[PDB]
């Protein structure tokens, strides 16, 4: 996995591969590791897969439920309090590293969450068995106020590390925008720089070269 | 040792033009000594259909779980549950058992009543969705079902064509698997029809 | 004024009464006779037991709490059993945790804090038994009188049951010579059971009838009953 | 510390009547005006805002509630007891719905759960029933379109229109007369107006008047773009302004 | 919960009366299914008759109920009666036999009567169902946490009048469609109404299941009311 | 001695009579109290009135800090009140812990609100006889008052007042909003925002007061604070050079 | 390692189990019946850890004589199975687990069918025209699949379990002491006191 | 307990106020560095042992407590004023400051007033001492009612030392030390004792004093009693 | 990570490297160990992460509701809470904290709660991995009674030693002082304190 947060002038982005593994074998080939905490705060996983959805699934329920109950645009500091103190109460048992960012009316945000319950906060952030990668090319290219633009080819660049160099990322990478203004953009497959090839051959088998025992219909209904 | 490794057993889901398959071996084994020939893999509530594989008590109980939680779901809901909305409620339901799991790798396949679009998911013994459009895998031979469904996949194929496709992916999985095997069963879904085939296959 | 107000011990009189804890109150004055006085060395309980029955026993009034404390009863006897066993215990932990034997003192405070519990609590009761405790402490010897309601007084001598104040009087006017009554347990004794028959419309107090109870400098808590007090009546 | 009232509060009378239930229900006739109406396109919830004070700010004080992004709810009864059965039927959909199966209740279910908090007010020891009557209207993939009333004692029925609170008799024999299954949710907006000028004693425009729709997916409302499969609420409160510009031509 | 001088239970008789103000239901068993009728509490033009269901609720593929009372209280028994199902579906691999069900409900209710200071569930139910042990079976419950089996019975409004016409038309040899004309002209001779209109009715039957050996349960769309009112010849 | 007059149960009526009583009760200490809104700040006036010449003047107040920013003056007797405040401030310390931001003025006010509700519906549970006044300048809002009763009831005000002869009071206001058609005070300087409230109290209920007889907090940005008697002197001497 | 065997013929169901209870390095036993009746028409044998064995099994035979007078009716084989499953399945992720293994032979009045069912302390359920628990199965399952016939007699079937005995006994470490055979059908439970010498 | 009456009054608060008039009567006076706290003890008979029914309570080792009404009712109170002041200074470290403590004391009397379970307490408790920033007294009525006082009388004698109080407040508006303070505690006392003088009394003073007990409570006994005594005697013939 | 806290004439100054590391990684280079727990009173971190986070939050929440209801806490409050945090937690907490806070009647105090959850009152602390290099440094240049600047001196002289020889600390030089002013923070960079 290789995730990464970069902010910019007027807001924040947010960008991840699209690889998937079992230890050594790759499941998903295009997965979406950029997950909605609320509109526009976002959020991405690496660790135990099942546990950085869930906790984003759970904060982003009771994100909702406070939002509708104070009447007000959820913060990001909100979801990364929350998020925290789950963490910490499981005492790392919950593998969830996360990098959340968002835009809400007290501005942009990009924070670091570890499966201990610790924070960050920072400009640019890389995690995941890429973020070595992707972190010498976010400190190669980052400087102070950056345009849309070129927040989003760093972070693009720094996920094309990720992929290129370590084994744990592939395929394709997906971006999120946030901009102080707007609604949040969310851009699957931004790059697919990885198409598989064309096979040499077709293998599709001729019908009736499977052998059969024995056949029915299965109901369905009632 | 490994409870994923004590039973045996594979299941792999496909998608094909206007059509799903799922497919299962029938071993039941207790490591080396194979117990039942007859032990099938494959469920279903209303039209959608639930893969197990993994410790056979948990495949067993899951399957109990479901039936229980979908005929719940149908009464209030007063129509079946759909493909999306199950997945959802294997999801929830094994990670509610985070720190106690289910010891299974279950599987997903069906067609969405309403929209008629084909749908397969897979997850990990805590629930972690693998949202994938072409196949998914699960069990003991998943590393050579991987290799098979690759090498032989291409997608929108006609459900006699898909069948023979998914079958010779099980059938030569299970092969170099050895707690694989021992029969096969093969469902061929179509919105209208669900047929199920048993293969043929080596009994060692 | 005492129509509604009297159905529990949760609700005040529109006089500030609290009535469940005034009728545990008449459960005192029910309950038979016992004085308690002291000196500088010694500390005096005599109690007039009573039989239900000629063919019954007379039914004890005196409990031991400590080697160096122990109590008389007047009122609901399954009460005192309730509150000498608190006692008891507040004696014993004392002894265990701390090595200390337990301030007389403290032990009626610790009684006034039990008995306040249940003058507030609603679907309990309060108690309904009146209590003179004495003891030998590191302070020498000391009185106290419990009421249910409590509060604790010490005192160099007081009585507790039905016609108790004939006693009270009788000590009232003694004062200055049994507060000095030092070094003679037998002469305190004997102060003690003339105080209780200013008490006795009844009849003469028999060997079965009379409970003495003494604790000092170097004697600890005993009890008197039958042959034992012979030499008193 | 600790309840002595254990037992139930409402209870059966000699003629059957469950006394509390009724006497709620009396709470609820003396209430202001609230109702719906169900298009075949949408469905229309309205009320009056019988603001307190000149003094205060009536914008600050919401009837009319998003429940889902496809369910709204509108009261006649106590405005305190609906603000709280609001909180808990806005938490319900998550804890016994959303968290489970990933998407939000069809409105009959989650109808079904407040009646059931409802119907809890009833039974349990040392409580009295919740004194209020909901509208609640929304929309589902499988059900389409629906509105449901919910009562004190936890009974809910489905409607195609109907009215609660002071003029609700009135307002329904008016809603008898008007109503047809043809109607678009322009029209019912329209009724909706009509039906609700005879309950309201003073000025009738956008601002003492509260009205909101379930009706086509708000994409601009969702707050994101890029996933094509979510369209935004269903739900829409009609601003001050929009409604105004219906009162024209009225 | 407490008795009275005569040896009764106060709150379960002012429950019990509080019934026999809702509207009738009528269950009628025949030989080859079950039928459930009930007339809805007097309604209005703009109540939705496609999505309501008061009266008649399914819990499980094989077991229906008709309520007369509360509506809310009886869904709070209905969906622990729900559960209870398929707690022994998982349990033994089986269908719950009626009997079994209809116990543990009227154990619940019994509870209520017996300790705890809260009210009773103002339900009374009939339960429709077939099991392979016993067939087709109708039973009834109350208040009290009683339960009796029959072959047609009544209950909310009128179950004195309703049960003497159907004590004089009921043969044991009924088929189901002399059933689902009984049940009609008896809820028709005993409504508080002009006519037995279709708006005003819920009706359910469980069946040999058209053509199979299997069970059906049909809960009667608004329109089929309609017509299976005209062939009965009351229109 | 019906039991609808003795615990939250409704009458034949769908009435709550102890609900009704609770409102009684916040008059029972005669003093009265109002809020405005300035252009960014919100005041608040009340009554101080020490009759015992044995009380120390300085504790006998009826306005809390609940937070850095939130302030909340009471209408009622000063026991409910404390209970009020101490919760109030438990709730602000929580919400902040928990959400990582401080507690809003409204969402304070919902949630005691909210309390309130739950006491109208347990039979356990009385009512407090107190009306909540909550005042602050709202990071996302403005300046900002928000009112809560005995009935679980709260809005927002543009300006309020609490008490006995609160209907003086709040008529002299509305006359005002009718004049200036603005729903809050211009003026820059919480000074003179502080001027205006007095001022107005003093027409509404025709009496004057000297710097013991006031009691005022001001909420700015980011502080709420109170002033002490030699501050409200300050302003005393300002509104006589003119009024 | 403790024989329990199971074979389902045409109209029977016959369960053989050993009849040695070893403690260390003694025989303490040469007569242990490893059997609980738990309805007229269904047996069950078991085989495990040494307290946790009895203890399941009579815990099991309660609840099933419990059922049986509740609803006056006796559950079907199937049912029973499910039923010790479940309990099974539970107990395996609870403080302490049941270490038993199980046979369930019942005659099916309602389908008039013999039917046996394998269930391991896992709670791992299989329906089988024959089982074997522990050791003795990587003997006797590869024999029967070889010498079983569907169709067989219940003389055939005590044939068939007698070979299964002499294996056992020709290979098999350890002494079990012969086996106690039961036989389920309609006319309910017996047993062949003639098998140590038939 | 938790019953408003129609005009929003407490019947039942009323009534424990009554258990507290019905009391002996205590007082306490606010010096210029400290306080001091008196009581009237009603020698019921000559057999109550002298200067050993102590109604006084310290809390922690710098507040003083003294109570009328319902005793008992007062001790319930102390103890809670003490697990409250031992959970205070475990957290926190320091000593509890006397409005801390006095709020303390309030919610819990003022929770007594909610609950149909429960009653109001029968007392009125006068206390305080020295903390960080000086000396404050405070009374409590059964309401959960309290506010600073310069001087504080309950009980029977309440009217006539509210107004021997009321004097001293205007003789002396410059700060009264901490030993003037004390002698005019037990004039007070005895100049309350007109009302019941049918039976005798034994006088109690406590005091926290920064220049004259180093801000700890003490028990004013000995010489300094005596001399309390006798301006108290002189000054009332 | 190297941190401490000086007093001085005027009151206290906080100073900590910038350095979080995971092993030989660093993976934060600019973080922030200056921790506010209330306006004038601040405290530096060492040890878990997690924990010292949690605690300090905990920490905030109850100097913040100890404000609402009995006005500012003293610095020796702060510290006292901490230790009932850390003491009562020692076997699932890793954390060592330096607490400094300003305050008029008792000027500028520093309080140390290493590991065991012990309290230690002094004129001036260090800690963290970084902090070992120092002890002889730290000892024999400390004087009462500094001025800010000298102070400022100590601290940057004194961290940038630290940071020379402990490769768990580094980054910039930050700072906060505390006085009657006021809150002032400080940062120095590497080009500055290296050539020192
Ligand atoms: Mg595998
Ligand atoms: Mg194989
Ligand atoms: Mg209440
Ligand atoms: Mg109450
Ligand atoms: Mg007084
Ligand atoms: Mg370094």
């Amino acid at each position: 996995t290789t995730i990464v947060g970069v902010k910019f002038n007027n807001g924040v982005v947010i960008a991840a591969d699209t690889r998937s593994t079992q230890g050594p074998i790759v499941a998903d080939k295009n997965c979406a590791k950029l997950h909605r905490i609320s509109p526009k705060i976002w959020c991405a996983g690496a660790g135990t897969a099942a546990d950085t959805e869930a906790v984003t699934q759970l904060i982003g329920s009771n994100i909702e439920l406070h939002s509708l109950y104070t009447s007000r645009e959820p913060r990001v500091v909100s979801a990364l309090q929350m998020l925290k103190q789950h963490l910490f109460k499981y005492q790392g048992h919950i593998g969830a590293y996360l990098i959340v960012a968002g835009v809400d009316p007290t501005g942009s945000h990009l924070f670091s969450i570890h499966a201990h319950g610790s924070t960050d906060v920072g400009y640019y952030l890389s995690l995941g068995s890429g973020s070595l990668a992707a972190m010498a090319v976010l400190e190669s290219h980052w400087k102070q106020d950056l345009t849309k633009e070129e927040a989003i080819k760093l972070a693009s660049d720094a996920i094309q590390a990720g992929i290129w160099n370590d084994l744990g990322s592939g395929s394709n990478v997906d971006v999120c925008v946030m901009e102080i203004g707007k609604d949040a953009e969310y851009l699957r497959n931004y790059l697919t720089p990885n198409v598989r090839e064309e096979k040499q051959k077709s293998y599709k088998f001729p019908r009736g070269t499977t052998a059969v025992l024995k056949e029915s219909i299965v109901n369905i209904c009632d | 040792s490994d409870p994923s490794s004590i039973n045996g057993g594979i299941v792999v889901a496909m998608t094909g033009k206007d059509c799903v398959a799922i497919a299962c071996d029938l071993r039941l084994g207790s490591q080396s000594l194979g117990v039942s020939n007859k032990f099938e893999k494959i469920f279903h509530y209303g039209h959608v259909f639930l893969g197990i594989t993994g410790l056979a008590t948990d495949v067993t109980t899951l399957n109990e779980m479901f039936r229980y939680k979908t005929n719940l779901y149908k009464l209030k809901e007063e129509r079946a549950i759909e493909p999306e909305t199950f997945t959802q409620l294997v999801s929830s339901s094994l990670y509610e058992r985070r720190f106690g799991p289910y010891f299974v790798g279950p599987v997903v396949a069906g067609i969405n009543s309403k929209s008629g679009k084909p749908f397969i998911a897979g997850f990990d013994l805590i629930g972690c969705i693998d949202e994938a459009k072409d196949f998914i895998v699960s069990g003991t031979a998943s590393d050579q079902l991987f290799g098979m469904c690759e090498s032989l996949y291409e997608p929108n194929l006609e459900p006699e064509d898909l069948f023979e496709t998914i079958s010779q992916a099980l059938l030569n999985a299970a092969d170099r698997d050895a707690l694989s095997g021992w029969g096969a069963v093969v469902y061929i879904i179509k919105k209208d029809e669900v047929v199920k085939r048993y293969l043929k296959m080596r009994q060692d | 004024f005492r129509n509604n107000y009297d159905g529990d011990t949760v609700t005040f009189s529109p006089t500030g009464r609290l009535f469940q804890v005034e009728y545990a109150l008449e459960a005192i004055k029910q309950g038979s006779v016992t004085v308690g006085l002291r000196s500088n060395t010694h500390a005096v309980l005599v109690a007039l037991k009573r039989n239900a029955d000629e063919l019954s026993s007379y039914q004890k009034k005196i409990i031991k709490c400590d080697e160096h404390m122990g109590l008389s009863l007047a009122g609901l006897a399954p009460d005192a059993r309730v509150l000498s066993n608190y006692l008891r215990q507040q004696c014993n932990y004392s002894s265990l945790v701390f090595n200390r034997k337990l301030a007389v003192e403290r032990a009626g405070h610790l009684l006034c804090d039990k008995a306040q519990k249940n003058t507030q609590s609603y679907g309990g009761r309060p108690y309904g038994v009146g209590l003179l405790i004495i003891g030998y402490d590191k302070s020498g010897a000391h009185l106290l009188e419990f009421q249910p309601s409590g509060n604790v007084t010490e005192l160099y001598g007081t009585a507790i049951g039905a016609r108790s104040q004939g006693a009270k009087t009788y000590l009232e006017r003694t004062l200055d010579t049994f507060i000095k009554i030092d070094g003679n347990p037998d002469e305190l004794i004997k102060a003690g059971v003339e105080a209780i028959s200013q008490s006795l419309r009844d009849e003469s107090l028999t060997v079965d009838n009379l409970s003495i109870a003494i604790v000092g400098k170097d004697t600890p808590f005993t009890i008197y009953d039958g042959e034992a007090v012979a030499k008193y009546i | 510390m600790t309840d002595r009232y254990s037992f139930s509060l409402t209870t059966f009378s000699p003629s059957g009547k469950l006394g509390q239930i009724d006497y709620a229900l009396t709470a609820v006739k003396q209430g202001v005006t609230s109702l719906g109406i169900k298009a075949t396109n949408g469905v229309v919830i309205a009320t009056e805002k019988k603001s307190s004070s000149p003094l205060a700010m009536s914008e600050t004080l919401s009837k009319v509630s998003l429940l889902t992004p496809d369910i709204g709810a509108v009261y006649s009864g106590m405005g305190p007891d609906y603000r709280v059965l609001v909180d808990k039927s806005r938490k319900v959909a998550h804890t016994s719905y959303k968290r489970i199966y990933g998407e939000y209740p069809p409105t009959k279910l989650l109808v079904s759960e407040v009646a059931k908090i409802m119907q809890e007010a009833t039974q349990s020891g040392g409580v009295r029933p919740f004194g209020v009557s909901l509208l609640i209207a929304g929309h589902d993939e499988f059900n389409g379109f629906s509105l449901y009333q919910v009562d004190p004692s936890g009974s809910y029925f489905p409607w195609k229109a109907t009215a609660i609170g002071k003029g609700s008799v009135a307002a329904k024999t008016f809603l008898e007369k008007r109503w047809n299954d043809e109607l678009e949710l322009e029209d019912a907006i329209h009724i909706a107006l009509l039906t609700l000028k005879e309950s309201v004693e003073g000025e009738f425009n956008g601002d003492t008047i509260e009205l909101a729709i379930i009706g086509d997916e708000n994409p601009d409302l969702l707050g994101y773009t890029g996933i094509p499969t979510d369209k935004g609420p269903r739900f829409r409160k009609l601003t001050s302004q929009e409604i105004n510009d219906r009162l024209e031509a009225l | 919960t407490i008795f009275s001088p005569e040896g009764r239970l106060y709150q379960v008789e002012y429950a019990l009366e509080s019934i026999s103000h809702a509207g009738t239901a009528i269950g009628i068993m025949a030989s080859d299914g079950i039928v459930l009728a009930a007339e809805r509490k007097v309604t209005s033009t703009l109540l939705e008759q496609d999505t309501s269901t008061e009266k008649l609720y399914k819990l499980n593929d094989k077991i229906a109920v008709a309520v007369a009372g509360l509506t809310a209280d009886a869904e709070i028994l209905i969906n622990t009666a729900r559960i209870h199902a398929q707690n022994y579906l998982k349990t033994y691999n089986e269908d719950i036999p009626v009997e079994i069900l209809v116990r543990r409900l009227s154990d619940i209710k019994q509870g209520y009567t017996q300790h705890g200071g809260l009210r009773p569930f103002g339900v009374s139910f009939i339960y429709a169902g077939y099991d392979d042990r016993y067939g087709y079976q109708l039973y009834t419950s109350n208040p009290s946490g009683n339960y009796t089996g029959w072959k047609a019975i009544s209950v909310g409004a009128n179950t004195s009048a309703a049960q003497t016409l159907l004590q004089m038309d009921y043969k044991d040899d009924m088929k189901v469609d002399d059933a689902i004309e009984l049940a009609l002209k008896t809820l028709s001779k005993t409504t508080d109404s002009s006519a037995l209109t279709y708006d005003r009715l819920e009706f359910a039957t469980i069946r040999k299941g058209a053509n199979d050996g299997e069970v059906y349960q049909k809960i009667f769309k608004p329109q089929e009311i309609k017509d299976i009112l005209v062939k009965t010849g009351i229109t | 001695a019906g039991y609808d007059r003795h615990i939250t149960i409704f009458s034949p009526e769908g009435r709550l009579y102890q609900v009704e009583y609770a409102f009684k009760a916040t008059n029972q200490t005669n003093i009265n109290s109002l809020a405005v809104r300035g252009k960014d700040c919100t005041v608040v006036i009340s009554q101080k009135k020490v009759p015992d010449k044995l009380l120390d003047p300085t504790t006998v107040s009826y306005i809390f800090c609940i937070s850095r920013t939130i302030g909340m003056v009471v209408n009622g007797p000063i026991p409910d009140a404390r209970n009020a405040a101490l919760r109030a401030k438990a709730e602000a310390a929580e919400f902040r812990y928990k959400y990582g931001y401080d507690m809003p003025c409204d969402v304070l006010a919902k949630r005691m609100a909210n309390l309130s509700q739950i006491y109208t519906q347990r039979a356990y549970m009385r009512p407090l006889g107190v009306i909540l006044t909550f005042v602050s300048v709202d990071e996302e809002l403005g300046p900002s008052i928000y009112k809560t009763d005995p009935a679980g009831y709260y809005v927002g005000y543009k300006a309020t007042a609490t008490g006995p002869k609160q209907q003086e009071i709040t008529t002299n206001l509305e006359n005002h909003f009718k004049k200036s058609k603005i729903d809050h005070i211009n003026e820059e300087s919480w000074e003179k925002v502080v001027e205006f409230a007095i001022t107005h109290m003093i027409d509404a209920l025709g009496t004057e007061f000297s710097k013991n007889d006031l009691e005022v907090g001001v909420a700015t940005k980011d502080k709420f604070f109170t002033l002490s008697a030699e501050n409200i002197e300050e302003r005393l001497v300002a509104i006589a050079e003119q009024d | 390692m403790d024989i329990i065997l199971g074979i389902r013929v045409q109209d029977s169901v016959i369960l053989a189990s050993s009849k040695a209870v070893t403690r260390g390095i003694s025989v303490l036993k040469d007569s242990d019946d490893k059997t609980r009746q738990l309805s007229p028409h269904t047996l069950m044998s078991f085989a495990g850890e040494a307290g946790d064995t009895v203890q399941f099994a009579e815990y099991i035979q309660a609840n099933i004589q419990l059922y049986s007078i509740r609803e006056d009716y006796e559950l079907s084989p199937q049912a029973v199975s499910s039923f010790v499953r479940q309990e099974l399945a539970k107990s395996i992720r609870s403080r302490r687990p049941y270490q038993v293994n199980v046979l369930i032979g019942g005659y099916d009045k309602k389908k008039n069918k013999p039917e046996l069912y394998q269930i391991d302390y896992l709670g791992t359920k299989v329906e089988l025209p024959y089982g074997a628990h522990g050791y003795s199965g990587f003997y006797t399952f590869s024999l029967l699949d070889h010498h079983y016939r569907p169709d067989m007699t219940t003389e055939e079937g005590l044939d068939l379990l007698k070979l299964c005995v002499q294996e056992l006994e020709k290979r098999m470490p350890m002494d079990f002491k012969g086996v106690i055979v039961k036989i389920v059908d309609k006319d309910g439970i017996r047993q062949v006191d003639d098998f140590q010498a038939q | 307990n938790s019953v408003f009456s129609p005009d929003g009054r407490n019947f039942q608060v009323e009534y424990a106020v009554k258990a507290v008039e019905n009391g002996t009567t205590s007082i306490g006076i606010k010096c210029n560095d400290g306080v001091v706290f008196a009581v009237e003890k009603l020698i019921t008979s000559k057999l109550l042992v002298p200067q050993k029914n102590v109604k006084i309570q310290v809390v922690d080792r710098h507040i003083g407590c003294v109570y009328s009404g319902l005793i008992p009712d007062g001790r319930h109170l102390v103890n809670r004023g003490r697990e409250e002041a031992a959970s205070f200074k475990k957290l926190y470290k320091t000593p509890i400051p006397i409005p801390a403590f006095a709020d303390r004391l309030g919610q819990y009397v003022q929770a007594h007033t909610l609950y149909n379970s429960v009653r109001p307490f029968g007392v009125s408790t006068i206390f305080g001492g020295v903390d960080k920033n000086g000396a404050h007294l405070y009374m409590l009525e059964p309401s959960g009612s309290y506010w600073g006082y310069k001087g504080a009388a309950t009980g029977k004698g309440r009217q006539s030392a509210k107004a021997e109080l009321e004097k001293l407040v205007d003789h002396h508006p410059e700060g009264l030390s901490a030993r003037e303070a004390v002698k005019q505690a037990a004039k007070i006392i005895y100049l309350a004792h007109e009302d019941n003088k049918e039976k005798d009394f034994e006088l109690e003073i406590s005091w926290c004093s920064l220049s004259e007990t180093n801000g700890l409570h003490k028990f004013v006994k000995g010489d300094l009693l005596q001399e309390a005594i006798d301006f108290a005697q002189k000054e009332i013939n | 990570t190297s941190i401490m806290a000086v007093t001085f004439k005027d009151g206290v100054i906080l100073g900590a490297d910038s350095r979080t590391t995971t092993g030989a990684y660093i993976a934060n280079r600019v973080t922030d160990k200056l921790t506010r727990v209330h306006d004038k009173i601040w405290c530096c971190r060492s040890g878990s992460a997690a924990d010292t986070q949690a605690i300090a939050d905990i920490v905030q929440y109850h100097l913040e509701l100890y404000t609402s209801q009995y006005g500012t806490p003293s610095t020796e409050t702060a510290a006292s809470v901490f230790k009932e945090l850390c003491y009562e937690n020692k076997d699932n907490l890793t954390a060592g904290i330096i607490v400094a806070g300003y305050d008029d009647k008792n000027k500028g105090e520093v309080y140390t709660i290493p590991l065991g959850g012990s309290v230690h009152k002094l004129p001036y602390a260090i800690a963290g991995s970084g902090s070992t290099f120092i002890y002889g440094y730290c000892d024999k240049n400390f004087r009462e009674n500094m001025s800010k600047e000298e102070t400022v001196d100590f601290i940057k002289h004194s961290l940038s030693q630290a940071i020379k020889w402990d490769g768990s600390s580094g980054g910039v030089i930050r700072m906060v002082v505390l006085t009657a002013a006021g809150v002032e923070r400080l940062i120095f960079y590497p080009d500055e304190y290296e050539q020192l």
